[PDB]
RNA sequence: GAAACUGCGAAUGGCUCAUUAAAUCAGUUAUAGUUUGUUUGAUGGUAUACUCGGAUAACCGUAGUAAUUCUAGAGCUAAUACGUGCAACAAACCCCGACUUCUGGGAGGGGCGCAUUUAUUAGAUGAUGAUUCAUGAUAACUCGACGGAUCGCACGGCCGCCGGCGACGCAUCAUUCAAAUUUCUGCCCUAUCAACUUUCGAUGGUAGGAUAGGGGCCUACCAUGGUGGUGACGGGUGACGGAGAAUUAGGGUUCGAUUCCGGAGAGGGAGCCUGAGAAACGGCUAC
């Protein structure tokens, strides 16, 4: 049985193939989100602790959390949920697909595993490097949290810190910087002010029409009283 | 006397337990019996204004409105609770022979307690909302056979 | 059907559009708007079939997307916008203004109006009743809601609306003796004065109208539109002056024109 | 599913009507709420035609009740269902439906009566207004004898399966006498 | 600017005529018995702010499976996605009510946006042929998906504050686009079809439930009704209805699957999700 081991801290992924029956047994009968101790499933894995995050069977059917068995079942699934991506399918469409239970059994092709606690040794290609984050924060508050700014601190200066610089195929220099979202600009303040002024003018127009109608009705009643005075 | 059901029977939106009762107020106010003119030149029978019956399907004291067709006819059956069969008699022209044939239509109509009717009376019914599976009309005026 | 229809078959189009039978499988289905679909003249028809400014559907789109056409003072870019009776169609580039009136044959005719006369429309009051907050409000047959109307204005009245200011500047009470134009039925486009109003409880109300030359016709209340206080209409009328002609007199006119 | 169509019925002549169309969604019915009197309040959102909302009460224990002669409305706990005119099954199951007769807590109405009239069933202005109100004050002694037990007979006027609420009025007068006779005959 | 998220559409159109004989459908009504994305018009006040939070796609790279817009795990990052949250301020009105000198005054406290539900009350002698109508007031009620944390262009006026033209979005009413239900009258042959319907809804009544809304539509109880030689009920149709078509001195006879209107179906049944709108089938679930 293959193990697709991922190290979320360094962002490295590596597939490990374990065929010995004992090491496989130290994972059998376990469920998704349950954690395993690496010392059980080999020599190189001492200290390491692995979290079972799912897997696929010999027919490529994913394991689902909460099914509570080792076999295959058919479930009516919703789009965007695990075991049913539903790409190109209509909104509100359900489908009955074959999913495997959350319990690890001998009928699994692969176990998706995650490293939660780093062991005493180092795994080649897994914990011996660090793949950097592809993109930096884009929302202003996230930028402030990242660089520990406070109120009245400008976030743009720090956007220039993690610009991606590369050469075009022609050979010219190109720099990429994200557009900051949720950033307060004078246009935003003007928009809020215009909203407030719209409320102002709504109220003023309402009062004006109400007062004019009241004056017209009062004049009409006075004219009726003039008729009565005949 | 009118409380013949397993439930109290009241005119909707009329407060009977009012403390400031008064008789000079309009119908439905101060605990007064509610009644209405159906319109279309039809007088409200005095036994509906002075009645004690509670009929939600009454045209004069109930909640139904008269709108649509106004059909005359003869009482053909009066053996149901507040519902009678109105038979309409008419001549159907036959084009090829240039003659007529007699044809009839049986129209179920709800009759309120303000009218007492017998088979053979000339009745005037007005169209209302569906009151049951087959009833879409309310008796508005009853003319005895004699 | 499981929902609204999006297409108008050309045969099923209103006959006053004068669409030809072999021009295609379809007619422009009027969009929802101020006027009913069966009683309007869509903008695409006005621009292409009537004014000849555009020659195709796509050319109508090109003209309208340039923001060249205002309906009752407001720019419309929808080609199937349901322009209707008394609407002002203005093109503030060629400096031309049009009032959508009916000719005596029941067909909408673009009537040229002055710049000052294009500053108001005539609307027919549909109902007067209390809105929220107890505020009185008026609504018309061309889809407008006007709050705080004059209390002397009742249903079936004609109000004069200034398009620039969006207020009732004057109104006409629906009375016997007021000049009217028929907007529906076989007498569409006929202009006369009301002689009497025959009311019948529970059914439609009949209006008796007599035109200037003395011909008498009758039509329902929902098809009568007051256009002036007395015998003088508030708007200008097309060449026919609302006086319907019998086919014999039309042939007389054609013979006289050919002879000249 | 549950339908509301006249298709499946016999004709008024008794003749059977052959079906000419499958069931449409615009003529559906849904299963009854069967609102129970219980202190485990559950009201569910029912998405209905037009994208509108219907509130489906499953369990209710509190309602908004009006004392019409006093023109006062108070939120009171529902204690028991005592009379139903359509089915005593709904009485034993404690089902809350429109026009059901229920026991409601009289404590809020006692409190309001004490505050407003000064009568249990500190200023010159307050005492003057209280004496003005107490002049002409008349209770009906039936509402009083049930106030003695702290339970008022009430009629559910709202539809719990539609609006998610169990609202009503306090029974008075001839309706009160009618329903007391029914409950004593039970 | 690809991709992708978000939004909208895919309920139209096209095809067919199997079922269906007062049923569809036609003309003619009605909604005072309802829903209605959108358009058009009007309306919107009492609930860190110089602007909140956590995810996720595309991307990237570990995969599984014989395989499918079959599918799992890891690393990132957006919003008009999702979720929260100040919501520019106000009068009026209602209730309680310390004190006051008092048939009152009155501090203070509570309620009060819009929507929802119930109840009381006004609506006279604003509206309709007609409404306990529109609508107002009051008491409460609801664990309210409401009351803008959005975007473009221009960017000026006063000394930081104000500021235009738009776009998108929320809610209410009206309008428009419509549907649903519904009134009356009208259909071929057959009596070698004369009685039919009603346990288990048949006809009506009461109270509910359900529905967008009327209604035996369904439930409980009650009554015994309802249709029928003016042909009920049943059977036949190589029967979808109509506009129409052929032939016609007149009268008539026969046809009307097919391009316009209406209906119905997507192998046969049934059931649904999404959605304003489908019992959808170039959507799903089952037999
Ligand atoms: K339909
Ligand atoms: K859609
Ligand atoms: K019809
Ligand atoms: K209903
Ligand atoms: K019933
Ligand atoms: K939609
Ligand atoms: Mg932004
Ligand atoms: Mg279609
Ligand atoms: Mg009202
Ligand atoms: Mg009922
Ligand atoms: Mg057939
Ligand atoms: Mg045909
Ligand atoms: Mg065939
Ligand atoms: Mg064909
Ligand atoms: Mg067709
Ligand atoms: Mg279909
Ligand atoms: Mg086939
Ligand atoms: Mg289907
Ligand atoms: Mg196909
Ligand atoms: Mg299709």
């Amino acid at each position: 049985m293959k193990l697709n081991i991922a190290n979320p801290t360094t962002g490295c992924q590596k597939k490990v193939e374990i065929d010995d029956d004992q090491k496989l047994r130290n994972l059998y009968d376990k469920r998704i989100s349950q954690e395993v101790v690496g010392d059980l499933l080999g020599e190189e894995f001492k200290g390491y602790i692995f979290k079972i995050m799912g897997g696929c069977d010999k027919q490529g059917f994913p394991m689902k959390q909460g099914v509570l068995t080792s076999g295959r079942v058919r479930l009516l699934l919703h789009r965007g949920t695990p075991c049913f991506r539903g790409f190109g399918r209509r909104n509100g469409e359900r489908r009955r697909k074959s999913v495997r239970g959350c319990i690890v059994s001998q009928d699994l092709s692969v176990i998706n595993l995650v490293i939660v606690k780093k062991g005493e040794n180092d795994l080649p290609g897994l914990t011996d490097t660090e793949k950097p984050r592809m993109r930096g924060p884009k929302r202003a508050s996230k930028i402030k949290k990242l660089f520990n700014l406070g109120k009245d601190d400008d976030v743009r200066s720090y956007v220039n810190t993690y610009r991606r610089t590369f050469l075009n195929k022609k050979g010219k220099k190109v720099s990429k910087a994200p557009k900051i979202q949720r950033l307060v600009t004078p246009l935003t303040l003007q928009r809020k002010r215009a909203r407030i002024a719209d409320k102002k003018k709504r109220i003023a127009k309402k009062k004006s029409e109400a007062a004019e109608y009241q004056k017209l009705l009062a004049q009409r009643l006075k004219e009726q009283r003039d008729r009565r005075s005949e | 006397a009118e409380q013949t059901e397993k439930s109290f029977l009241k005119q909707p939106k009329v407060f009977l337990s009012t403390k400031k009762a008064d008789k000079a107020k309009r119908p439905g106010k101060a605990g007064n019996r509610f009644w209405k003119s159906v319109g279309l030149g039809f007088k409200t029978p005095r036994e509906a204004i002075d009645g004690t019956y509670i009929d939600k399907k009454c045209p004069f004291t109930g909640t139904v409105a008269i709108r649509g067709r106004i059909i005359a006819g003869t009482c053909h059956s009066a053996k149901m609770n507040r519902t009678i069969i109105v038979r309409r008699n008419y001549l159907h022209f036959v084009k090829k022979y240039q003659r007529y044939e007699k044809r009839h239509s049986n129209i179920p109509a709800h009759i309120s307690p303000c009218f007492r009717v017998k088979e053979g009376d000339h009745v005037i019914i007005g169209q209302c909302r569906p009151l049951s599976k087959t009833v879409r009309f309310n008796v508005l005026k009853v003319v005895p056979a004699g | 059907a499981r929902g609204l229809k999006k297409h108008l078959k050309r045969l099923n189009a209103p006959s006053h559009w004068m669409l030809d039978k072999l021009g295609g499988a379809f007619a422009p289905k009027p969009s929802s708007g101020p006027h009913k679909a069966r009683e309007c003249l869509p903008l695409i028809l006005i621009l292409r079939n009537r004014l000849k400014y555009a020659l195709t559907y796509r050319e109508v789109q090109s003209i309208l997307m340039q923001r060249h056409i205002m309906v009752d003072g407001k720019v419309r870019t929808d080609k199937t916008y349901p322009a209707g009776f008394m609407d002002i169609i203005s093109i503030p580039k060629t400096g031309e203004n049009y009032r959508l009136l009916y000719d005596t044959k029941g067909r909408f005719r673009l009537h040229s109006v002055r710049d000052e006369d294009a500053k108001f429309k005539l609307c027919k009051v549909r109902s007067v009743q209390f809105g929220q907050k107890g505020i009185p409000y008026l609504n018309t047959y061309d889809g407008r809601t006007i709050r705080y109307p004059d209390p002397l204005i009742k249903a079936n009245d004609t109000i004069k609306l200034d398009l620039e200011t969006n207020k009732i500047v004057d109104f006409i009470k629906f009375d016997v003796g007021n000049v009217v134009m028929v907007t529906g039925g076989r007498n569409t486009g006929r202009v006369g004065v009301i002689k009497n109003r025959e009311k019948h409880k529970g059914t439609f109300e009949t209006i008796h109208v007599e035109d200037a030359q003395g011909h008498q016709f009758a039509t329902r209340l929902g098809n009568v539109f007051t256009i002036g206080k007395g015998t003088k209409p508030w708007v200008s009328l097309p060449k026919g002056k609302g006086i319907k002609l019998t086919i014999i007199e039309e042939q007389r006119k054609r013979d006289a024109a050919a002879q000249a | 599913g549950i339908s509301r169509d006249s298709m499946h019925k016999r004709r008024a002549t008794g003749g059977k009507q052959k079906a000419w169309r499958k069931k449409r969604k615009y003529e559906l019915g849904r299963q009854p709420a069967n609102t129970k009197l219980s202190s485990n309040k559950t009201v569910r959102r029912v998405r209905v035609r037009g994208g509108n909302v219907k509130w489906r009460a499953l369990r209710l224990d509190t309602g908004n009740f009006s004392w019409g002669s006093e023109a006062v409305t108070r939120k009171t706990r529902l204690l028991d269902v005592v009379y139903n005119s359509s089915n005593n099954e709904l009485v034993r199951t404690q089902t809350l439906v429109k026009n059901a007769i229920v026991q409601v807590d009289a404590a809020p109405f006692k409190q309001w009566y004490l505050t407003h009239y000064g009568v249990e069933i500190k200023s010159n202005n307050v005492q003057r207004k209280l004496e003005k109100r107490q002049q002409g004050r008349t209770l009906d002694s039936h509402i009083e004898e049930q106030f003695s037990g702290g339970r008022l007979l009430a009629c559910i006027s709202s539809r719990p399966g539609q609006c998610g609420r169990a609202d009503g009025y306090i029974l008075e007068g001839k309706e009160l006498e009618f329903y007391m006779r029914k409950l004593q005959k039970k």
